């Protein structure tokens, strides 16, 4: 294989020799007709009409490219303002949600800030779950009715009004943060009679 | 995303921009063209030109085999070195079971493994392919078994 | 110049045509991957209510989720998952009264998170494997009647 191969690369040099030897023919030609003023103009012309015919070729097929990409950027860009904005309202209803609950002052709040709180907070992930928690104050709903029937104690789903702005068909995609939220926004209270 | 916005905004329109530059370039050359083809010397400087042309593009095949040629002959020479390497492994091992059948006798004396011998030769005599030791190793177990 | 024209209008068009195919492919692997990922959660889902007909706890014309859903239509509408799961505690805790001699007891049924999860699709499909996550987990009843 590789005898082959070079014989095949001699081959193609001896041919480039032979094309070289061709071109001074050509000069020869071009020289006694001479006039160098007019090769000088016929050269630029011809360097000129090269550049534009290949630049405005490659354009040609650019600038659609370019025109699509721009298509693509300004379909992803709206997609992405479509989340940035579903976001920002999330955020903020996540905001009003996590403001209910820190008003009734059954918990302190150190500062209002989501990932402060989060902070404050972080340890409760490790020790409950969401059903085994749920769970748990049932059970001890159960249990402490033994004693303080005389109160007359009662819990009572509470729930958080369903915001206007989750009706907005933000579409497929959106679906599944607006399921959770309003799965999540049911929470439980309890009030006990004390003495009137 | 906007700022890609913003970028490909600014690219297809100067993109066009070098496109009407071209144009204008394209319809001013072909002008000057026609009143510059009345003497010989354009065709000449065409010609000259696509001869230059195929000069280079048999440069470019000729890099191209040569680039091929070396990658093909880089390997060439790796696979003789592997294949000198296989041989300095089989002398390497060839020696070293030639002292291991040393030992194996060794073994089989002190063990009085009449068989060692006769298999051993057996091995020689059919060392020119996959030799099936499976018998072998069956009579050393059955032989340590009884031991 | 026909040729020319051609040749530019093709230069044109074939570059639009080429971007929207790419977009085409990118949008068509994405569609199988979909189409995968939703075949995984349907048999997923599948597995899930395969398992609660194993167990003979609720009774079905056939393993057809359209039949299933046009049977107990409207159960969903009427309750929530929290709920029912409390409301079962605390009749089990009521009804230890009458069976404390039997020994009741509850067990949580998990699924294994299937590997295919592994291949993570993100974004479109995070929320739907949280959630399937979260769903998935029933509870059980094992009572030890009479030894």
């Amino acid at each position: 294989e590789l005898d082959d191969l070079k014989g095949d690369q001699n081959v193609k040099e001896s041919q480039l020799r032979k094309e070289k030897a061709e071109i001074e023919s050509i000069e020869q030609q071009l020289k006694l007709k001479g006039i160098e003023e007019v090769r000088l103009r016929i050269q630029q012309v011809q360097q000129e009409l090269r550049e534009a015919t290949e630049g405005i070729n490659h354009l040609l097929e650019t600038i659609p490219q370019k025109k699509a990409k721009q298509e693509t950027c300004q379909n992803e860009l709206a997609a992405a303002k479509t989340s940035a904005e579903f976001w920002s309202n999330m955020a903020d209803e996540w905001e009003q949600m996590v403001r209910a609950d820190i008003a009734r002052g059954f918990v302190e709040v150190v500062e209002m800030d989501p990932v402060k709180i989060v902070k404050q907070l972080e340890s409760i992930l490790g020790k409950y779950d969401r059903s085994k928690l749920n769970e748990q104050l049932t059970k001890t709903f159960i249990n402490e009715q033994i004693f303080l029937t005389e109160y007359r104690m009662f819990e009572y789903p509470e729930e958080t009004e369903r915001p206007e702005w989750f009706s907005k068909e933000w579409g497929e995609y959106y679906e599944p943060f607006m399921n959770e939220w309003n799965q999540l926004q049911s929470r439980r209270l309890i009030l006990m009679e004390y003495k009137g | 995303l906007t700022a890609q916005d913003e970028e490909l905004t600014q690219e297809i329109k100067q993109e066009e921009e070098q496109k009407q530059q071209f144009a204008q370039q394209q319809e001013i050359a072909l002008e000057e063209k026609k009143r510059l083809e009345r003497h010989e010397v354009w065709n000449l400087e065409e010609d000259k030109r696509k001869k230059i042309e195929n000069t280079k593009s048999l440069s470019s095949e000729i890099n191209s085999l040569q680039k091929k040629w070396d990658h093909k002959n880089s390997q060439y020479n790796r696979l003789w070195q592997e294949r000198e390497q296989s041989q300095n492994q089989i002398r390497q091992h060839e020696s070293g079971m030639e002292d291991l059948l040393g030992e194996l006798q060794f073994d089989a004396e002190e063990a009085a493994f009449s068989e060692h011998e006769v298999n051993v030769h057996d091995f020689e005599r059919h060392q020119e392919e996959e030799f099936d030791f499976s018998i072998w190793i069956g009579e050393i177990g059955s032989h340590e078994q009884l031991l």
